[PDB]
RNA sequence: UUGACCUCAAAUCAGGUAGGAGUACCCGCUGAACUUAAGCAUAUCAAUAAGCGGAGGAAAAGAAACCAACCGGGAUUGCCUUAGUAACGGCGAGUGAAGCGGCAAAAGCUCAAAUUUGAAAUCUGGUACCUUCGGUGCCCGAGUUGUAAUUUGGAGAGGGCAACUUUGGGGCCGUUCCUUGUCUAUGUUCCUUGGAACAGGACGUCAUAGAGGGUGAGAAUCCCGUGUGGCGAGGAGUGCGGUUCUUUGUAAAGUGCCUUCGAAGAGUCGAGUUGUUUGGGAAUGCAGCUCUAAGUGGGUGGUAAAUUCCAUCUAAAGCUAAAUAUUGGCGAGAGACCGAUAGCGAACAAGUACAGUGAUGGAAAGAUGAAAAGAACUUUGAAAAGAGAGUGAAAAAGUACGU
RNA sequence: CACGGACCAAGGAGUCUAACGUCUAUGCGAGUGUUUGGGUGUAAAACCCAUACGCGUAAUGAAAGUGAACGUAGGUUGGGG
RNA sequence: GUCGAAUUUGGGUAUAGGGGCGAAAGACUAAUCGAACCAUCUAGUAGCUGGUUCCUGCCGAAGUUUCCCUCAGGAUAGCAG
RNA sequence: CGUGGAGGUCAGUGACGAAGCCUAGACCGUAAGGUCGGGUCGAACGGCCUCUAGUGCAGAUCUUGGUGGUAGUAGCAAAUAUUCAAAUGAGAACUUUGAAGACUGAAGUGGGGAAAGGUUCCACGUCAACAGCAGUUGGACGUGGGUUAGUCGAUCCUAAGA
RNA sequence: CUAUCUAGCGAAACCACAGCCAAGGGAACGGGCUUGGCAGAAUCAGCGGGGAAAGAAGACCCUGUUGAGCUUGACUCUAGU
RNA sequence: GUGGCCUAUCGAUCCUUUAGUCCCUCGGAAUUUGAGGCUAGAGGUGCCAGAAAAGUUACCACAGGGAUAACUGGCUUGUG
């Protein structure tokens, strides 16, 4: 379902273009939340990836694929022990996962201007006043 | 922080203020008026042997400066050397003091 | 705030535009830097000349197609026209591109013949050790300048066959217009 | 002047590395140079400023005075020679601060520790 | 009865790991209003402040389901420009990118999907020993509901024929880098003033050293340093310059020709609808619900649709230095900056004294003299003190102290 | 019989920035702008430089588009020298 | 006024800001209540009130026109340098 | 015209006294201001040609700090009340002792505790400040001493509730 | 018991400069200006005529394209159902 | 003779819609629908140079105004 804003009793105290409380949806998808909430439960892990694997009208099911960063096994295997990099900790948190990074809207073309190489430091850039020591 | 500080220039215009000022050089009223010490000194501009750049040591640099006419220059900056005036002092501006010839 | 005769001003300043201003005072600061940068490279890398082999392509655009200048990589079929693999050709200083295609004989051509100057003009030391001493170049770029290609002779003869050139520029630019119609009113019948 | 990027000529930095330096870092700021009879004897110019050292004295009021450093008060960044001293008009005695820098040395007290610092300096 | 398997538990079982702090810069979520429109609700402020989750020395992004329409370019990031432009907007106030071009820095890549099947060839742990950021032997366990080798689209693979070419891992000694120590010039020579010469005058010396500071007043030459070089000590990383011990290996890799093949990611793409967001306008991205694919297929080509072509890439899995950011931390160098009501709130036992139940709020306050030489002693007074005397260049400097 | 001012000292109010109009000074001139960057250096200075880019040298249309000499670059009237 | 009860009161405990509590006065919620206190957004906006720091010299006004949710304000023409 | 700072110059002034400050003393300028003498003082400062700005105050119920007239003025009048002598001391309406006169009148101006305060408790020494007069006294100032539990409480139990 | 006088102790409000009137004119009710009346140090206790006395940037009224509390088929929305 | 004998009888931007030209564009290339432009009208703002808008405050607030009302005083004297 949708996320209701958690006001009290539906009160905004604003502008009327800001009352909307009850159909408002999250920036994030229920895939990203699943793995979220995983990722708390052990913390000791890494998560990698996640999938669909049912639904119902009240829940949607996923499967979360984690890897131990402490294990030898992964340490000494030079194909996964990237992840034992300190770089990589909780990656599904700010979004580095598959779904994170739809969720950021990462990819290339004229349709993610916005979003190519981050939001927020991309409207930083275009909102910035550069001077130069002789002055253009 | 944003304040100019830096003043763009033609190029030039910045190459013509050079040429008058290399001009100027060899105008003995002119040198005279800005304070040298060249009364004594004939012939304005001074050109000396090639062989002052191969000099190493400072003494005998200064005697070489001592034998063309250029001693009555050095004399002024080391007799004029003076605390400043203000603030600056303790602003590593401390002391001031004339300027000599230009090699 | 409107008054007088003057132009209509569109300055976006309406934001909180101090907090990111940014005032380059460490120009001279940077060029010290890079200097540094690049000479520390150059004593640290090899001997070889700090930047890779580029090729000529054409600008694309038509307001740019008439220069050539440095493109990525050379083409697979133009390393293999010269006789090396591109495995190989990555480790000797020649840089690689596989998503660039040939389509003009003149730029493969072109391309072909600074693979073969490039490979006469560098010595590669065995991997024994010995390695003669040799003096270090530090560009590579600047040893295989990128001229642009002669286009036609300084005169010629006139040689004029009665046809008007705008003529033929509207008589071209009609027939397009019109093809698509055409060809509709002969398919009908 | 100043040629090298690691030495600072800001006039703050220096007075504050001289009144806040250790106890260590102010025993060579208190050197004092050698006499004409020591410098030719042991071919060196200045020595730092030890007790039981014998000075004399060439700048001030008490210039001409001679006698032994009983006390390099290093927190006073000064020294004290037993026979130059200043009486009180109650009759106690109190000794007169001296800096190393208007004193010279006439006699040194050796050691094994001081000899090999006269050899350090190329000294014979 | 007994022995397995699957799933689920327990133990102060053997060995590990997570939390909190900091948070200037970085990756996300959530999310205003004052304000502007001379009112005001869309809009604007702003995809901002506050709130919440998560990292590093950088982070993020990154080797095209890209840009283009050209004679095509060719991962990402940043700078100059495009451009206050296309476009958005009670088309009002206002808002507003991108391709090309020049430059800085440059670096490429690997999994899933194949029978090793004449041999699970792979791996954690325990234990003994050794040349100990590990190695060997042995023994349990994991794993066939798939662990190695081989192949990632630029390709590549299974067979056939024919050719030559190319090496692997450490020790030791230098070099480079960092943290440190030590050594390396020249007057205190005369006269005057002064309490003090570091002042003035005279005569010199050194200088790749006349930066700076100290010393009883403006000191290159009195002291520390400064300039130029020499000689050491302790580490880091194999970046590479020479030597030295091993032969890794019926091993591995590259290249020509012929033939047969060529596996490429699903509640995902895509569509409808709702909300939000964007310059993106019959709908730019994101999310909820509903519907739900294909394999000469699929996405894109900035005006919705049907029909026929063309161009260009290969999504729904993953890693990666440098150019870039930095009001925090640590170590340095500077200023046409401020000079004790200034400059940080704080030059001082300053986030201190003090106020508030609490969240919080928050000062004032620098200068005797070169040196205490901080006034012995006599006298009047209960005493504080006064009057003499004394110290000092000066008590018209007396710890209520420069002027 | 309107408002502030009992007194004294110190502090105390048209600033800076982005983009522009008129005028003036300067350099070059159908061109002009070295300072994004590179070279170099006695090192945030000074000195040197390639390719681009900006503005100008053409306008006019919503656009597809087209694009400035009949002539001593015209005639008439007034014009300093 | 009331004084054996709907009495008075200590301590413990519960209810927190568009909320609480109210035998109801918009009363009370730490001298603050027709919406507490604290920090930040915030130097919030103001067509409105006050102030706005040296000398001399020359020139020297306007309260009128048209439009405006315009009437204590602007634009525009005029007057001035 | 004047002020803070900057480039150049006068080989400018200065411990034989720079800057600042005081001065019904002198001189120049229409003025903004400039110059000199005298006194005080103790370490730096100025003229001219240019550069630069956090550059000139009488007011803003202006900010901070200091100081007046008012003025030796308003006032120091609730809680019935004090008096004599001696001792101590430089000093006694107020300290100590004795004598006398009074009051609280057991729902007290008596004797203990809870909350709260934190050494105010006690002794010795001592009076600059504080006790809106005074002070030899003090809950003040300086230096020390003092709080002893198997049975008194906490600790344990549960209440509304957390 | 104060006030009052003495010893000790010792504030505040307020303050442009100040403090004798009549008429006149004047911002249409002067301590100052104009014309007259007049006018002699320094003061103590009282007193409430005046100082349009002091205490507060009028709460009344109007203005502002400034708010807030409350009400209603005002305009536009919204939790819940 | 380019409406009413003359002097009044009326309306911008944005948007919608009609008429005309059958012309221009949908920017990889075409045809047909659709959409967007060009020229001339209509749908209306009467506060008529054109914001989309109900009350109450005796609980009240702020910036101001003697440019402006509720006392004296002044001018005037209809009225008394
Ligand atoms: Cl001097
Ligand atoms: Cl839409
Ligand atoms: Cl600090
Ligand atoms: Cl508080
Ligand atoms: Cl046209
Ligand atoms: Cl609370
Ligand atoms: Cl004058
Ligand atoms: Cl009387
Ligand atoms: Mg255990
Ligand atoms: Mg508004
Ligand atoms: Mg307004
Ligand atoms: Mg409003
Ligand atoms: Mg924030
Ligand atoms: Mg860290
Ligand atoms: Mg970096
Ligand atoms: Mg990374
Ligand atoms: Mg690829
Ligand atoms: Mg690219
Ligand atoms: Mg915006
Ligand atoms: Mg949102
Ligand atoms: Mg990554
Ligand atoms: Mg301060
Ligand atoms: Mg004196
Ligand atoms: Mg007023
Ligand atoms: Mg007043
Ligand atoms: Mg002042
Ligand atoms: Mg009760
Ligand atoms: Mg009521
Ligand atoms: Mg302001
Ligand atoms: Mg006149
Ligand atoms: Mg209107
Ligand atoms: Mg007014
Ligand atoms: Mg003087
Ligand atoms: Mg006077
Ligand atoms: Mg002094
Ligand atoms: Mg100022
Ligand atoms: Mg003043
Ligand atoms: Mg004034
Ligand atoms: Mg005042
Ligand atoms: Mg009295
Ligand atoms: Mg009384
Ligand atoms: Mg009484
Ligand atoms: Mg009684
Ligand atoms: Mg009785
Ligand atoms: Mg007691
Ligand atoms: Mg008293
Ligand atoms: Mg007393
Ligand atoms: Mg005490
Ligand atoms: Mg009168
Ligand atoms: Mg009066
Ligand atoms: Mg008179
Ligand atoms: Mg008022
Ligand atoms: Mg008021
Ligand atoms: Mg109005
Ligand atoms: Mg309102
Ligand atoms: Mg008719
Ligand atoms: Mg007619
Ligand atoms: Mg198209
Ligand atoms: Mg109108
Ligand atoms: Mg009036
Ligand atoms: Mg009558």
């Amino acid at each position: 379902g949708n996320r209701k804003r958690p006001v009290p009793k539906g009160a905004t105290y604003g502008k009327p273009t800001n009352q909307g409380v009850n159909e408002l949806k999250y920036q994030r998808s229920l895939r990203a939340t699943a793995e979220e909430r995983v990722g708390r439960r052990a913390a000791n892990l890494r998560v990698l990836n996640s999938y669909w694997v049912n639904q119902d009208s009240t829940y949607k099911y996923f499967e979360v694929i984690l890897v131990d960063p402490q294990h030898k096994a992964i340490r000494r295997d030079a194909r996964y022990n990237w992840i034992c990099d300190p770089v990589h900790k909780h990656r599904e948190a700010r979004g580095l996962t598959a779904t994170g990074k739809k969720s950021r809207g990462i990819n290339k073309g004229h349709k993610f201007n916005n979003t190519k190489a981050g939001r927020r430091k991309t409207w930083k850039r275009q909102n910035t006043l550069s001077l130069w020591r002789y002055r253009k | 922080t944003w304040r100019k500080w830096n003043v763009k220039v033609n190029h030039n215009e910045k190459r013509y203020a050079t040429a008058s000022a290399i001009a100027a050089t060899a105008v003995a009223s002119l040198v005279l008026a800005r304070g040298h010490r060249v009364e004594k000194i004939p012939e304005i501009p001074l050109v000396v042997s090639t062989d002052l750049e191969s000099i190493q040591k400072t003494k005998e640099a200064v005697a070489a400066l001592k034998a063309v006419g250029a001693h009555s220059d050095l004399l002024k900056v080391l007799k004029s050397k003076k605390l400043r005036a203000g603030k600056g002092k303790y602003r590593n501006r401390r002391w001031t003091q004339r300027r000599g010839p230009l090699v | 705030a409107i008054s007088k005769n003057l132009p209509i001003l569109k300055n976006h300043f309406r934001k909180h535009w101090q907090e990111r201003v940014k005032v380059h005072f460490d120009q001279a600061g940077k060029k010290v830097s890079r200097r540094n940068a690049r000479a520390t490279r150059a004593a640290k890398i090899a001997p070889r000349p700090l930047d890779l082999l580029r090729p000529v392509v054409r600008a694309p655009t038509v307001k740019y197609n008439r220069k050539v200048r440095a493109g990525r990589g050379f083409t697979l079929a133009e390393v293999k026209a010269a006789g090396l693999t591109a495995a190989y050709a990555r480790t000797i200083g020649i840089a690689v591109d596989h998503r660039r295609q040939n389509r003009n004989q003149e730029i493969f051509d072109a391309n072909v013949q600074r693979l073969k100057e490039y490979q006469s003009k560098i010595i590669v030391f065995p991997r024994n050790g010995k390695a003669p001493e040799a003096e270090q170049v530090l560009s590579a770029a600047a040893t295989f300048p990128i001229a642009q290609p002669a286009t036609d002779v300084e005169a010629r003869a006139v040689q004029d066959n009665g046809e008007s050139a705008f003529r033929t520029l509207r008589l071209a630019r009609s027939e397009k217009k019109f093809r698509g119609i055409r060809e509709k009113r002969a398919r009908e019948k | 002047a100043k040629q090298s990027l690691d030495v600072s000529s800001d006039r703050r930095k220096a007075r504050k590395a001289y009144f806040t330096a250790p106890s260590s870092q102010r025993r060579v700021l208190l050197s004092a140079p050698l006499s004409k009879e020591l410098r030719a004897q042991y071919g060196i110019k200045a020595l730092p400023i030890r007790r039981d050292d014998e000075v004399l004295v060439v700048r001030g009021s008490k210039k001409g005075q001679e006698g032994k450093i009983s006390s390099v008060y290093r927190l006073k960044f000064a020294v004290q020679v037993d026979k130059v001293t200043k009486e009180k008009v109650n009759g106690a005695s109190v000794p007169i601060n001296l800096h190393p820098s208007k004193l010279v040395i006439t006699k040194l007290h050796l050691d094994k520790d001081r000899k090999a610092l006269i050899q350090r300096k190329g000294g014979k």
